[PDB]
């Protein structure tokens, strides 16, 4: 057995299919979900929260990516030649005392930076997000990190 | 089904008729799995009797008044000698078919499975055991197609709209509620299918 | 050594029916779908670099 | 001179090819064998 | 490993045989332990040695 | 031990044309030199009962109706072979120990059981033909009815 | 056995979906039968499907296990006690408390002498040598029964 | 878990909770990297969604 | 600000800009119909009295 | 495998009239295509028509013909062809189609039919949409010159103007072997003529490269001296502009010849595409001939 | 291809069904005559039919809450809709099994 | 949503076990003796047997009934999948570059990477997924 | 899936209704009830 508990409903596709045997005040802690109701194995409403989740959601395992660095770079650059284009960039390291003099000169070339990966994954919508269509998917590992 | 087809035009009464006297429509053939499903429940009708069945195959040698119309005018008009009689003769029925006289002389019993349909008494019969451990398709089975269409993202008039179930779902305003822009179907199974 | 000049290949009383080896780095087929028959040909191709 | 030189081996019946092995002195060589193959020999015919 | 040869060569019974499926798919699914499935008339059954 | 417990041979229901329930949609008839026809018509002269009709109408006349049906062709064939082995131990036997005459014997019911394979599958085809051709006659079931 | 009529060789990735679709529909929908439906006819199907779609043995008991007037025992259903005061109690118009012919023996099987010198030499055992050994050199291929 | 995985069709019907369909039976078998590339490769479609 | 779409648009196809093509009002083969100083990029564009 | 069947069954599927069965019993020892090489085959895939496109071009024809089997007919009877593949080497009756006279001694190749149409009015069994087209079985030099007029369309017509290719077409339509005229349907230039054009003239290239210091010159020596009507004849396709030979190395000429010998053979097999019958002895009306090198 | 109401429907059993190949993951036209032929009646008629495409989960979880005979109904909100499959189909095909 | 509304059709191959009624002696089919041919080489010896049968009919209607009983199967998806038009007009391309690589990494569609192979039959150009649980699909589009 | 339930309310008005009331799955705006696919907290306990 599986079952969700804390999710999101989007909102411009929200909706009510009971809406006259139901009704609840409308703050806020009514509008979003923190709770799951279940049944035991007598009929009778037992509740899970994120708080008896403590055992699971504060391990030291959950916050190192080590393993899943280890992971992610051991199949490394994405063997598809139709995306050439994210894998870019430049971070490079240089003193910060002439940079206020060097800003003008900056832009004293006129070709761009690529774009980077981070903003690469911010112009999908809440929906397509999952689909295939996105390039991205191979750097979204772990809710803590940035791959 | 039974009475919509009509019937053939030889007629052999001698055979394929049932013991005690009952004459047989025809064969209504399909597979092992819907006859099951009609024998458990048209079970009020199947019965196992005996079916008179020809013993060997027919018979439809030529003539040599036959031989030479194949050789000269290539081709062969069966009985010869009876339309030379029947028109020398100057009579305009021939007593029999030539094909329905060709040959189905003896009988052989066997014992199948048939079913009353209004009083037109067929043959229930399956194939599956010709199609048993074998290479190729069975041909009672098959594929047919049907085309299925929907549309997806159009624009009701506002103009004159209207709801019908208000009183079972509400949606909040919003534009995207609005305005449709994607669809729901279904998978084989009972699977919500998202398509935009 | 008994070779084969012309004909199948096949044990005396024709009990077995020999098979032609060759090597797999030697072997090259240039369709996907071959055909009821296919013959066999000994290409040799020169690098003349 | 004579880039490719072609000569007609034989002919097989294009469903009995499988690949195979033969071991000798334990050292096995994957091969392709034809199980029912009829030698017809050709001259080293040359192309280019 | 398993002599197919006598299967061939000594006299059988004679079974109503009745395979849940087909025979074919039985045998290209592995079913069965040991499989000796062809095609044609091999001449195996003869070289007894 | 490797305790066989018996050798099992699949033996074959050699079902025929007429004992299958079938040939009552059939009518099966020999002909000896159906190879050397080339098609077969038949003819019917159908005239129609006319009635006579009230005052004050147009009335029918005599008519006439000259419709012809033809035949079909389907042949079928089995590709049944025999190693040459067999062929050599089928009528040969040198040295005429045991272990000759069980391979003489072996030949003999490798060709016998070649020709009732054969012969079954003869049958089977040609049931398998008259089943093609009637469904390719055979119109569904909403054109009867609607006829 | 819904699909025995369909595939005839190695299965393709079609067949093993449309298999993988009714596994995941009928593992789900049948999981307790006799827990949800209580229903004479629908069990009875069930019951049904499961006596026809097992098959055969290959050994002929053709009068051990018959009742009387000739009626053979094709199978057997057992369970616990509880499980049957539902089915006696729900199915009572198929119970018949009859009896029947059971094997007051022991299945008595010896070994041969000359299996026993085959056991030794070859540490091998061909059940039945002497119908074997007299069958080959006589002529037959086809033995009256097995071991 | 994201918090905005659509629950209609991956918390209502019997689905596998890893992010795609991973029934390896749906892979023609003994083939190992068309089963990486149907239950970890990304750049394709997932069974059953 | 709306007529473009600033989600979305970066980059280039062509020298001109991906927002370009996303609407008429982001480019300069549109025109408005009062013009009072000639635009900076008139490459496609040739002005004919 | 089953083995190729040496007796392959033609069956036919439409209502054969008698005036067809007895055209096609006109036809017996004849050569027909086929690719299917099974026991039972259809009508649709017997001749040629699978292969006829809008396009009628010829070189694709004789490019697809080279690869299809080619059997006898036999024992014609109702709906019924008995075609018999031929194995290599042993000889049977064969059966002209076309009005191409024949010789003894000679060799024969398989061809796509010229003028092609409604011109000589060929009834040859036509059926719903479907006829029976037979590949000629022609001689070796018209073979021979069936191509090189086809490669020769084919140079000419680069870099050039339409007009000079509309009175090229009928320079090179026209074949007067033996006693006959025979034009060729719609010579077209298409991508098979191309790569044919591509190894012609890499070939020759080549050739020329690889010519010494002699061969080149020995009609320009000879043409001193020598009065003959086939050097005369020869000279006129040349430009305009004792001695000693430069230098004699005849090792250096056993190789030169060889590879010469490899790259005229390289320029030959364009137009010599298969021999596939040797002429014996023929009927004296020309209707058959009992040849050899069948299959 | 129109003709005689009798030659219509001959034409339509022997020869105006159309193969499709059975064992790859697109729908691929198979050689014909390998595999059987494939009847269609939507060739015979010239319409399709139209299966439950709903706009929203709003007007979608209304039909699965509903029980039986529930898919022939086809509804209809301001801007969204439904479309009710007319032959029942997906209602009770999939639940024989 | 733009200013246009597409439409989908789609066709769904299920299985069927048909039933064929066909009334007492509908058609005499005629057969011969079975013919035996031998064909032998060195290593076998096949024996062909050919059969040239004939059935001629023998009603003036429609004899035989059938008619469509049993659904066992939905062969097909029922799915949403669309099917390409970049596949099915496998050399369209733009006329300038880098529009069309542009377009080819926001499909996803390979590269046009054999043409005169692909009009007289075609080939495998959408190859098969490495699973699927629904089968086989298809959706095409009506703008 | 389990039939879980997002508020108190939706359970009480699951609780409420008859036999099949576990089957469906009922959706408020932010709320949701995932209905179980096979009835086992319907009637099993109460069935015992």
């Amino acid at each position: 057995f599986f079952f969700p508990v804390g999710l999101y409903l989007p909102e411009d596709r929200g909706y009510t299919t009971v809406e006259s045997k139901v009704k609840l005040n409308d703050t806020v802690r009514n509008a979003l979900p923190t709770t799951a109701y279940l049944l035991n194995r007598d009929r009778a409403v037992q509740k899970i929260d994120f708080v008896d989740a403590l055992k699971t959601l504060c391990h030291p395992v959950l916050h190192e990516p080590a393993p899943c660095l280890q992971t992610f770079t051991e199949r490394g650059p994405p063997s598809e030649p139709a995306m050439q284009r994210l894998l870019e960039c430049r971070f490079q390291q240089e003193p910060m005392g002439g940079a206020a003099r060097r800003i003008p000169h900056f832009y004293r070339v006129r070709r761009e930076v690529p774009r980077t990966v981070n903003e690469m994954k911010q112009d999908f919508v809440v929906t397509d997000f999952y689909k295939v269509g996105n390039i991205t998917l191979y750097t979204e590992l772990h809710p803590f990190f940035d791959f | 089904l039974a009475e919509a087809a009509t019937d053939s035009i030889l007629d052999n009464p001698t055979t394929y008729t049932t013991s005690s006297g009952a004459k047989i429509s025809g064969v209504m053939v399909s597979t092992a799995n819907v006859m099951q499903i009609i024998m458990s429940l048209l079970s009020s009708h199947i019965t196992k009797e005996t079916v008179s069945a020809p013993a060997t195959y027919g018979n439809f040698v030529l003539s040599p008044e036959n031989a030479v119309t194949a050789i000269s005018y290539h081709s062969i008009l069966a009985d010869f000698n009876s339309y030379k009689a029947h028109l020398t003769s100057g009579q305009p029925h021939l007593p029999n078919d030539s094909l329905s006289q060709a040959g189905a002389h003896s009988l052989t019993p066997l014992s199948m499975d048939v079913i009353r349909l209004g009083e037109k008494t067929v043959i229930m019969e399956n194939l599956r055991r010709v199609y048993k451990n074998t290479d190729t398709k069975d041909p009672l089975e098959r594929n047919v197609d049907l085309t299925f269409f929907f549309p997806v993202g159009l624009y009701l008039p506002e103009d004159r709209g209207y709801t019908t179930v208000e009183s079972k779902v509400k949606l909040n305003d919003t534009v995207r509620n609005a305005l449709p822009t994607t669809a729901y179907l279904l998978n084989r199974d009972r699977a919500v299918q998202k398509i935009d | 050594l008994t070779c084969v000049m012309r004909g199948y290949l096949y044990n005396t009383l024709k009990t077995e029916v020999f098979a032609l080896m060759i090597p797999k780095d030697m072997y090259l087929t240039w369709e996907e779908t071959r055909g009821r028959l296919q013959y066999v040909y000994l290409i040799i191709v020169y690098d003349y670099d | 001179l004579c880039t490719g030189v072609i000569q007609k081996l034989g002919w097989c019946l294009a469903d009995d090819i499988h690949t195979s092995f033969l071991v000798h002195k334990e050292l096995k060589l994957s091969v392709v064998r034809l199980d029912n193959f009829s030698v017809e020999l050709g001259d080293f015919r040359e192309f280019v | 490993m398993e002599n197919w040869s006598a299967l061939e060569l000594l006299p059988k019974v004679g079974i109503p045989t009745d395979f849940l499926t087909h025979v074919k798919t039985s045998a290209g699914e592995e079913m069965f332990e040991a499989l000796r499935i062809y095609y044609g008339d091999d001449p195996e059954r003869y070289n007894i040695h | 031990f490797e305790a066989i417990f018996g050798t099992f041979c699949n033996r074959l229901e050699w079902v025929y044309f007429l004992t299958s329930g079938l040939a009552a949609a059939a009518h099966a008839i020999k002909f000896h030199d159906l190879n050397k026809l080339t098609t077969g018509k038949m003819l019917f002269h159908v005239q129609v009962p006319r009635v006579a009709s009230g005052a004050g109408l147009p009335t029918s006349r005599q008519t006439t109706i000259m419709v012809t049906k033809y035949s079909e062709k389907s042949p079928i064939t089995i590709p049944f072979e025999l190693s040459a082995a067999c062929l050599t131990y089928l009528r040969e036997t040198f040295e005429g120990t045991i272990l000759d005459k069980i391979l003489n014997v072996e030949a003999m019911h490798t060709v016998l059981r070649a020709l009732k394979n054969t012969a079954d599958a003869m049958e089977r085809g040609l049931i398998h033909s008259f089943l093609q051709t009637l469904l390719r006659k055979a119109p569904p079931y909403f054109v009867v009815q609607t006829l | 056995v819904e699909n025995a009529t369909l595939a005839r060789q190695a299965l393709n990735r079609i067949q093993r979906s449309n298999i993988l679709q009714s596994f995941k529909a009928k593992m789900l929908a049948t999981l307790f039968l006799l827990n949800r439906t209580r229903d004479r006819d629908y069990v009875l199907k069930f019951l049904t499907r499961l006596a026809e779609a097992a098959t055969d043995s290959i050994l002929d008991n053709p009068t051990t296990y018959t009742t009387s007037s000739g009626a053979k025992i094709s199978g057997v259903m057992v369970s616990t006690a509880n499980v049957m005061q539902i089915i006696m109690s729900l199915l009572s118009s198929h119970i018949t408390k009859e009896t029947v012919s059971a094997p007051a023996t022991y299945g008595n099987f010896v070994l041969s002498p000359e299996n026993a010198v085959t056991a030794i030499s070859y540490h091998s055992i061909l059940a039945d040598f002497n119908s074997y050994k007299a069958h080959l050199t006589s002529g037959q291929p086809h033995l009256p029964n097995d071991s | 878990l994201t918090p905005v995985t659509m629950d209609v069709n991956y918390f209502k019907i019997p689905n596998n909770p890893r992010g795609r369909a991973s029934c390896m039976l749906a892979v023609d078998p003994y083939d190992t990297e068309a089963a990486t590339k149907a239950i970890y490769d990304h750049r394709e479609a997932d069974a059953q969604t | 600000r709306i007529s473009a779409l600033p989600g979305l648009n970066n980059g280039q196809l062509a020298e001109e800009p991906l927002s370009a093509y996303v609407n008429a009002l982001h480019d300069h083969r549109l025109w408005p119909p009062f013009v009072t100083h000639l635009p900076r990029n008139m490459e496609g564009v040739q002005v004919v009295a | 495998m089953a083995a190729m069947e040496a007796n392959i069954f033609c069956t036919f599927d439409h209502k054969l009239s008698i005036a067809d069965v007895g055209k096609l019993t006109k036809l017996v020892a004849a050569v027909v295509p086929i690719p299917q090489r099974l026991h039972l085959i259809k009508h649709y895939q017997l001749g040629l028509h699978q292969f006829v496109d809008h396009t009628r071009g010829y070189v694709r024809l004789r490019g697809l013909l080279r690869n299809m089997t080619l059997t006898l007919m036999r024992r014609v009877e109702g709906n019924q062809i008995l075609l018999h593949v031929p194995t290599h080497g042993l000889l049977y009756t064969v059966l002209n189609t076309g009005p191409v006279t024949w010789e003894k001694g000679d060799a024969l190749c398989v061809l796509p039919p010229l003028f092609h149409g409604p011109l000589a009015r060929e009834n040859l069994l036509t059926l719903g949409q479907w006829e029976l087209v037979l590949p000629w079985i022609v001689p070796m030099p018209l073979a021979l010159e069936i191509n090189q007029r086809l490669l020769i369309m084919g140079l000419f017509s680069l870099d050039r103007s339409y007009e000079e290719v509309k009175a090229a077409v009928q320079q090179l339509q026209t074949i007067t072997f033996r006693d006959a005229t025979f034009t060729i349907p719609d010579p077209v230039i298409d991508q098979h003529l191309l790569i044919d054009m591509k190894t012609a003239c890499l070939s020759m290239s080549m050739v020329a490269n690889l010519a010494s210091e002699l061969t080149m010159t020995y009609v320009r020596k000879l043409a001193l001296e020598d009065s003959s009507m086939l050097l005369v004849k020869c000279q006129e396709l040349l430009m305009r502009l004792p001695a000693r030979p430069q230098h004699v190395s005849p090792d250096d000429e056993i190789a030169r010849l060889s590879a010469l010998f490899v790259m005229l053979r390289q320029l030959d097999d364009l137009i010599r595409e298969q021999v596939v019958f040797t002429v014996c002895d023929v009927s004296p009306d020309n209707k058959s001939a009992t040849c050899i090198f069948k299959g | 291809a129109n003709k005689t109401l009798f030659k219509t429907i001959d034409e339509y059993l022997l020869r105006a069904k159309d193969c499709i190949r059975g064992d790859t993951d697109t729908q691929y036209v198979c050689v014909e005559g390998t595999e059987q032929l494939i009847e269609n009646p939507c060739r015979l008629t010239q319409e399709a039919l139209p299966i439950l495409s709903t706009t929203t989960l709003a007007l979608m979880e209304t039909k699965l809450k509903g029980g039986a005979g529930a898919f022939a109904t086809s509804e209809t909100h301001f801007g969204n809709y439904v479309v009710g499959e007319i032959i029942p189909l997906q209602q009770s095909m999939l639940f024989n099994s | 949503h733009p200013g246009f509304a597409l439409t989908a059709v789609r066709t769904d191959t299920f299985e069927v076990d048909m039933l064929l009624y066909s009334g007492k002696s509908c058609t005499s089919v005629i057969i011969n003796n079975p013919i035996v041919t031998k064909e032998e080489r060195d290593i076998s010896t096949t024996y062909h047997v050919t059969q040239n049968i004939n059935t001629v009919d023998m009603g003036l209607g429609y004899t035989s009934n059938t008619c469509v009983a049993y659904v066992n199967r939905v062969r097909t998806d029922m799915g949403v999948r669309v099917q390409d038009l970049f596949r099915v007009f496998p050399m369209n391309v733009y006329r300038h570059d880098e529009v069309d690589r542009w377009i080819r990494h926001a499909a996803g569609v390979e590269r046009p990477q054999e043409t005169i192979s692909m009009l007289t039959f075609g080939s495998m150009s959408e190859r098969n997924a490495a699973a699927t649980v629904h089968g086989q699909k298809a959706a095409c589009e009506l703008i």
